[PDB]
């Protein structure tokens, strides 16, 4: 009221709402797992300059059991980072495989010198596509040598980037560090193709119910207490909405069940108080909201009363009748009296009477009294003019 | 022959439930009382190619899976990924692959007409899978594709619709009484099949499994409308099921009904 | 919350605009305590709770329909009852609620607050001023209620009206039974048709229809990427996002002020059609109204209130004449040079001889000195 | 701060809020001015029914019988005495038709 | 046909802004209506030539 002194009366104060207690997740079940494991453990890659290419789609790119492995040596993303791909959606993803030399790793690196780099695979200025470089020597390595990985790639004719040196004497178990045959994959994804049809793993958390908490439903978030409902959708159907176009009903990816979406408890705040000299002393009203609930957000109370306006706490419930002092609802009226408190209760609509009636009998006044009261009416309020401009 | 619909064509717009209300959609429907053609399913084989006008509304009364698939594309000749839902007694074959067509794709099998035995002069139906980029095998289901020839039962209603790179399969088996063309009734038509395919379909055509001496015509036949943008009031039953509709354009009255 | 539901980058935008919150709200809270004063004017006019005795010996006059029914629950009469079961609310309980008001309005911080004077106070109010008029007449408004045979109050209606009091005491059974046929019609008209209650089932589709377009905007873009300003949030950085949710903000604060103003709008016709009612009740039910066709069609005898879900019912009751004679009428008559006037009716005659009758009932007499006065001459 | 052609965005900005603000003020003022105007008619009639003549109307003029009403200005309205009749003693007996 | 007098675009993107036409036409018919109302209730008060 931006006043140090309130005359007597219910005012309205800061709203009341039950803040939610946790946050709850639901997705469906991860099942549809892309082949990496199939590429990564492939038994024999293709050559450097006949490298396969897979295509991955239509699946969940999870890296949480390829990074996590300690079995590769070297990934770099140079486009994208792991803590942000679990969270990120894709379109396609090839995978390229293909075993390379020690040394021609370096020359993988996108812009680098060598004609081999563009005579087997040219890597862009934009190529935000991983790569995976783990070694395979004794995979790789033979007895005598692995000469099938021949490095003559140095055609006369000229192969332009993306058109479409022999120092390797054998590939043993003795062959140092650089020398020793490295097996390369390479997660290269394009965009604007079609709708995304590849995203990381989704996590998922335990349902809870009867508490006020934040639901994530395949992508519907809202803020709600989640209840059993008898309701029945048809199979196909997920969401339900009320007349006025609003969530009431979900149904839960992983457990096919109907629950209830109730919003959670709110309500005005009044206070109901005296004149400020009459006492300093204040009841509160918790408009629209159950008494059980009202201490979530004078918590102890020892007074309470639950009428169908609210929750009421600091005023003591009597339940004689008196004339309405301070309106609350519902009949319920507060008053300041005798030591001195604050009193709630039904307020009377006058002293009963029951007129003598009968046939035969009539009341007639013997001594008329006068009497002047008094009625006030406005007539007008003051003139305004505002200039606008 | 311009058959004329009643009420068909109905498929639930969305995968919200809604009870007791009438609701009202502005989406692809295929309109109230409008011509939709009517073909032989048969020397005179009818299987044109028709046109993919933002959706398909496709009928029919054939039994133990007559029409077996549809081809969705623009070129159909494998020079462009087309959508084929080849699909025989097992189940659909879904695939969206550059696969070569044939100008004479059709199985051709006189079975159990002359001296009741089934046999196959041709295979046809595929000729080469020279290319693809997605495909989809579902599990190895059984309609009641078995011989009954009694009346009809298996109105095979179709919607197909292809919006925001999504193509949309609605369908709903609805067993019919009278053998003549397409009874009146009201049947919502439930999602079936959603699929991230993303590909560009103009023209589409149908898959038959079926010398012209003496030939005996196969009865059988089916229905194709096409969808329009139009507005619909739908109503929802207590259960969710949608129980009737009005088409908010075809007449004054529905127009106030809709209002 | 309306605006800016779970949202505390929406509600720091709402503060560049500010003070738009609080003069909503105090609008709406000056219109629910226009709404209460409403109904204590229309209905709150007796000093005391008046009951009708046990014995219900009103002259031959019934009015048990009309009177409270102990054995329900609720101390309704049974046209009260009709009534309540003819209105229908739309959406939800405002009502029988017992927990949440039970609407979708509350999912976006729409609550209803629940009317001072619950339906048991209005019908207690209705019954007290019935039982003080059909025991006391008029004077219970006007001081002490006074009791009086209710034979001898509807003679003094009569008398008000113009028609002598021997008319109703020799039709007595006549006019009871009259009455209470008529009575028995509105009962069953009340119970057939369902186009009566016409108004307070308008007031209540308005509100409703209202409530449902104001919570039905709140799924328009207004221009923004989205609707859903999580999904806003979730999609966008701090730059772009701050711009679509102030687009939306702006467009759900209009839809607030549209609302409101609408409701502003809304509360005045029913505050002019409360104060009718209040005038209504104190000039018709605690009195006999003279003026014409304020308390129904024809001469006003008396009306009783019946309370009705966000409204009031008036039976009038009026009477009405019936059978109409012509007669040969002269202003005066001459006796002997002098010019004799009626004191109270007018001359007629029946085609032969010259009576002087009461002018709303004919009740011929033989003129005599008593009937008339003398003023002037024959000529003039 | 600005220079013109980036300061018209927020001049822009404080022009629609002022102007909004400005017709909420206007709307509200139109609405109270009906109100008003209601009451001053009331008591127009009030005045010509019960200072310039005795009403028969039921606690029109004050409660009880109404006999006279006396004028006086108030800032911004008016106040009625109204003097009234009002039966104190009753002693009530048996009555016939 | 005010805001957007024969232009599809700008009736689309009226469209985004929910019921407010629909609002102001139901307005502007109670007026309407009520119009003849008061006329009624002034004039048609006696049901007899
Ligand atoms: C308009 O109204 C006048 C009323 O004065 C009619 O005048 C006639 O008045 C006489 C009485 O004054 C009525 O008849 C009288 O009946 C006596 C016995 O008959 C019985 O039945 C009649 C039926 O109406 C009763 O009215 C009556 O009271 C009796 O109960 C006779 O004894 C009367 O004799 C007359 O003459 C003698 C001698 O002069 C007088 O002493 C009597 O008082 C009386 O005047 C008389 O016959 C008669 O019925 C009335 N006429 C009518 C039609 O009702 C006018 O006639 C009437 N005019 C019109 C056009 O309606
Ligand atoms: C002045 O107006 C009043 C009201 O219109 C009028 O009172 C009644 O008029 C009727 C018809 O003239 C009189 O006749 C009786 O009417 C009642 C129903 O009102 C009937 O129940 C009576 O019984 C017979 O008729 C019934 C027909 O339904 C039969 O079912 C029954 O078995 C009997 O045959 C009879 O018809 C009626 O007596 C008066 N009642 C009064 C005055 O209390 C009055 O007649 C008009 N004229 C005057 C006062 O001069
Ligand atoms: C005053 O008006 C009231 C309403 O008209 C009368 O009360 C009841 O009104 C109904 C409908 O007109 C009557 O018809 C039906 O009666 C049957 C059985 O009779 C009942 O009422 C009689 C007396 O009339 C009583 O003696 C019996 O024991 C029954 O109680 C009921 O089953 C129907 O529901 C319906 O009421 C009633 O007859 C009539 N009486 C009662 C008690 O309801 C009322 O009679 C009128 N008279 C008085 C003095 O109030
Ligand atoms: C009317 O006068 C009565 C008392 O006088 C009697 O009733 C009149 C109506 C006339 O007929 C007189 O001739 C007659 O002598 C007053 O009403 C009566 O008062 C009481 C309540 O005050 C009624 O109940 C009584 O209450 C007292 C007090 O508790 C009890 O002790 C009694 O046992 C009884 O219950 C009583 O029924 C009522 N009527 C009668 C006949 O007594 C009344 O004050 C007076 N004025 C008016 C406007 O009615
Ligand atoms: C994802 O997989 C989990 C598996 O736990 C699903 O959660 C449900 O949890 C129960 C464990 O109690 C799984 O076993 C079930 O046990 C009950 C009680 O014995 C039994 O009655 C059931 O028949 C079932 O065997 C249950 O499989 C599992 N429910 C489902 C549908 O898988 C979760 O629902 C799955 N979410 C998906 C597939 O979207
Ligand atoms: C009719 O009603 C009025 C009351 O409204 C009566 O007014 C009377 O006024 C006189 C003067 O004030 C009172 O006289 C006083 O009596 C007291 C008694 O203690 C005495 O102490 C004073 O000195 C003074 O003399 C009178 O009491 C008062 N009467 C009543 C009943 O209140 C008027 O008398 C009444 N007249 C009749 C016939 O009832
Ligand atoms: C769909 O809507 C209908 C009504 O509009 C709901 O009513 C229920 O319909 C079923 C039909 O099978 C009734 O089944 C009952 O079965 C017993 C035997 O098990 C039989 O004896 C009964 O006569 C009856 O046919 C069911 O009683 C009826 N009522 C209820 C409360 O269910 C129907 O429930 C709705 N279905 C869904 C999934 O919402
Ligand atoms: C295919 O490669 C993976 C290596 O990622 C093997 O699966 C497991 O991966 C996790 C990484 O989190 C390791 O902790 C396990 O040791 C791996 N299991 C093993 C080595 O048995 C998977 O076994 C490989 N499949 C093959 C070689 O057939
Ligand atoms: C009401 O008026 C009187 C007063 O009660 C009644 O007349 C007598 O009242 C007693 C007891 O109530 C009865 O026992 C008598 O039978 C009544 N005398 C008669 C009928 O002559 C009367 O009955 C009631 N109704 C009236 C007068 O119409
Ligand atoms: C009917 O369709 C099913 C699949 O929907 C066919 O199964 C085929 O199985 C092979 C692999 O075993 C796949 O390569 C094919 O794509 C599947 N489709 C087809 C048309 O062959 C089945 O062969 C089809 N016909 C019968 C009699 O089963
Ligand atoms: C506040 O919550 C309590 C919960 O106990 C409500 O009391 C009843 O609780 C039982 C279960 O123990 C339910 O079966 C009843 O339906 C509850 N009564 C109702 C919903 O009216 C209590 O009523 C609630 N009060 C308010 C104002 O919501
Ligand atoms: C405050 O002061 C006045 C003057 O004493 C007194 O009548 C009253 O009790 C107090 N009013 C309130 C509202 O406390
Ligand atoms: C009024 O009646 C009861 C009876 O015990 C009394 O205890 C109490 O003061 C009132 N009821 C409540 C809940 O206070
Ligand atoms: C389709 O065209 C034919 C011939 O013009 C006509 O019989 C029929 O009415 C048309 N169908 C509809 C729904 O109008
Ligand atoms: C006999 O056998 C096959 C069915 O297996 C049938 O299609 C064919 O028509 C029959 N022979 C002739 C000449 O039709
Ligand atoms: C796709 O299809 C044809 C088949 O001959 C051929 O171009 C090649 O196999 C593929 N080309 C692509 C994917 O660009
Ligand atoms: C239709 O097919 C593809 C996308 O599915 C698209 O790239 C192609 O350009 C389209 N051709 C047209 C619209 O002519």
């Amino acid at each position: 009221l931006k006043s140090f002194t309130v005359e007597k009366g219910i005012y309205q104060t800061s709203n009341f709402r039950v803040q939610p207690t946790e946050s709850i997740v639901r997705f469906p079940n991860i099942t549809n797992l892309c082949p990496f494991g199939e590429v990564f453990n492939a038994t024999r890659f293709a050559s450097v300059y006949a490298w396969n290419r897979k295509r991955i789609s239509n699946c969940v790119a999870d890296y949480s059991v390829l990074y996590n492995s300690a079995s590769f040596s070297t990934f770099k993303c140079y486009g994208v980072s792991p803590t942000k791909l679990n969270d990120l959606c894709f379109t396609n993803v090839y995978a390229d495989s293909f075993v390379i030399r020690g040394d021609e790793v370096r020359q993988i690196a996108p812009g680098q010198t060598g004609k081999i780099a563009d005579y087997n695979y040219k890597l862009p200025d934009d190529f935000t596509g991983c790569v995976i470089a783990w070694n395979s020597n004794n995979l790789d390595s033979k007895v005598g040598g692995n000469y099938n990985y021949l490095y003559r790639l140095f055609r006369k004719s000229n192969l332009k980037p993306f058109e479409r040196p022999l120092q390797s004497y054998g590939f043993q178990p003795t062959n140092g560090v650089g020398y020793q045959p490295y097996r390369v994959v390479v997660l290269s994804f394009e965009l604007l193709h079609a709708p995304a049809t590849v995203c990381g793993p989704k996590k998922s958390t335990n349902l809870v119910k009867n508490k006020c908490v934040n639901f994530n439903f395949n992508g519907l978030t809202g803020t709600g207490v989640l209840t059993e409902s008898n309701k029945k959708f048809l199979p196909f159907q997920q969401f339900g909405r009320d007349i006025a176009d609003t969530t009431d009903a979900v149904r839960d990816p992983q457990t096919l069940e109907i629950l209830d979406i109730t919003p959670c408890s709110f309500g005005g705040v009044s206070v109901i108080t005296p004149g400020t000299n009459t006492s300093n002393q204040v009841a509160v009203l918790y408009q629209g909201v159950n008494c059980t609930e009202v201490p979530v957000a004078y918590s102890t109370g020892s007074n309470v009363f639950q009428t169908r306006a609210g929750c009421l706490i600091g005023a003591e419930h009597v339940n004689n009748s008196y004339e309405c002092d301070i309106p609350i609802g519902a009949g319920i009226c507060a008053s300041y009296q005798t030591s001195q408190s604050i009193i709630a209760y039904t307020m009377s609509l006058g002293a009963e009477n029951s007129v003598a009636y009968s046939n035969n009998s009539i009341a007639i006044p013997t001594n008329f009294t006068i009497s002047v009261t008094t009625e006030i009416l406005p007539v007008s309020m003051t003139k305004t003019s505002v200039d606008c401009t | 022959a311009y058959t004329n619909s009643f009420t068909r064509g109905v498929y639930y717009p969305d995968k919200v439930f809604r009870s007791s209300v009438l609701h009202s959609t502005q989406d692809l429907f295929l309109p109230f009382f409008s011509n939709v053609t009517w073909f032989h399913a048969i020397k005179r084989f009818d299987n044109p190619v028709l046109p993919f006008n933002d959706g398909v509304y496709f009928a029919s009364t054939e039994k133990s899976n007559i029409i077996r698939g549809w081809i969705f594309g623009t070129t159909l000749d494998s020079k462009t990924q087309s959508l084929l839902i080849v699909n025989n007694a097992t189940n659909v074959v879904i695939k969206v692959c550059e696969f070569q067509f044939c100008n004479d794709p059709f199985l051709g099998v006189y079975y159990h007409k002359n001296n009741k035995s089934w046999m196959e002069s041709e295979f046809r139906v595929y000729s080469s899978a020279n290319n693809c980029t997605f495909e989809y095998v579902s599990q190895p289901f059984l309609m009641d594709l078995e011989g009954k020839q009694g009346n009809f039962k298996n109105l095979r209603e179709f919607v197909f619709k292809n919006i925001d790179g999504y193509f949309k399969i609605y369908s709903k088996h609805t067993p019919i009484n009278l053998v003549r063309d397409l009874p009146q009734g009201f049947s919502a038509l439930e999602p079936l099949v959603d699929l991230p395919i993303g590909i560009n379909i103009t023209r589409f055509q149908t898959l038959l499994a079926l010398s012209s001496s003496g030939w005996t015509a196969g009865a059988a036949a089916y229905y194709v409308g096409y969808l329009q943008p139009r507005t619909f009031l739908l109503k929802y039953n207590e259960n969710g099921t949608i129980t009737d509709a009005v088409d908010c354009a075809l007449d004054p009255l529905s127009e106030t009904k809709c209002t | 919350m309306y605006i800016c539901g779970d949202s505390t980058e929406c509600s720091n935008l709402l503060l560049q605009y500010g003070s738009f919150c609080t003069q909503l709200n105090r609008a709406l809270t000056g219109i629910a305590v226009e709404q209460d004063k409403n109904t204590q004017e229309v209905f709150a006019q007796v000093k005391q709770i008046y009951k009708t005795p046990p014995i219900k010996d009103f002259g031959g006059f019934n009015f048990s329909q009309i009177l409270p029914d102990p054995s329900k629950p609720s101390k309704r009469s049974f046209i009260e009852d009709l009534l309540f079961n003819k209105v229908t609310l739309a959406d939800a309980g405002f009502d029988i609620a017992a927990r949440d008001l039970i609407c979708a309005q509350k999912f976006n911080g729409l609550t209803v607050l629940p009317p001072l004077l619950t339906d048991e106070m209005i019908a207690q109010y209705t019954s007290a001023l019935l039982a003080g008029t059909i025991t006391s007449g008029w004077t219970f408004g006007a001081g002490a209620a006074l009791q009086i045979p209710f034979a001898m109050q509807m003679a003094y209606r009569f008398n008000g009206i113009g028609v002598t009091q021997n008319v109703l005491y020799e039709n007595q059974k006549l006019i009871a039974n009259q009455f209470n046929s008529a009575i028995g019609k509105i009962q069953d008209s009340l119970s057939s048709t369902a186009s009566a209650l016409g108004k307070l089932q308008d007031v209540v589709n308005q509100n409703a229809q209202a409530l449902n377009t104001l919570v039905k905007q709140l799924s328009s873009n207004f221009g923004a990427i989205s609707s859903v300003l999580n999904d806003i949030l979730s999609r966008l950085d701090p730059p772009e996002a701050e711009v679509q949710i102030d687009r939306l903000i702006t467009g759900r604060l209009q839809s607030l002020q549209t609302y409101v103003t609408q409701q502003l709008i809304r509360a005045a016709e029913i505050r002019a059609s409360a104060n009718l009612a209040a005038t209504k009740m104190s000039e018709c039910v605690l009195g006999q109204s003279k003026r014409v066709d304020f308390c129904g069609k024809g001469y006003h005898l008396m009306s009783f209130p019946q309370s009705a879900p966000h409204g009031v019912v008036f039976l009038h009751v009026t009477y009405v004449p019936a059978q109409e004679k012509n007669f040969t009428t002269a202003p005066a008559i001459c006796h002997d040079g002098k010019a004799h006037f009626p004191r109270e009716g007018v001359f007629v005659s029946n085609g032969t001889h010259w009576f002087v009758t009461q002018r709303n009932f004919y009740e011929p007499q033989i003129i005599t000195t008593d009937n008339t006065f003398v003023s002037g001459n024959c000529d003039v």
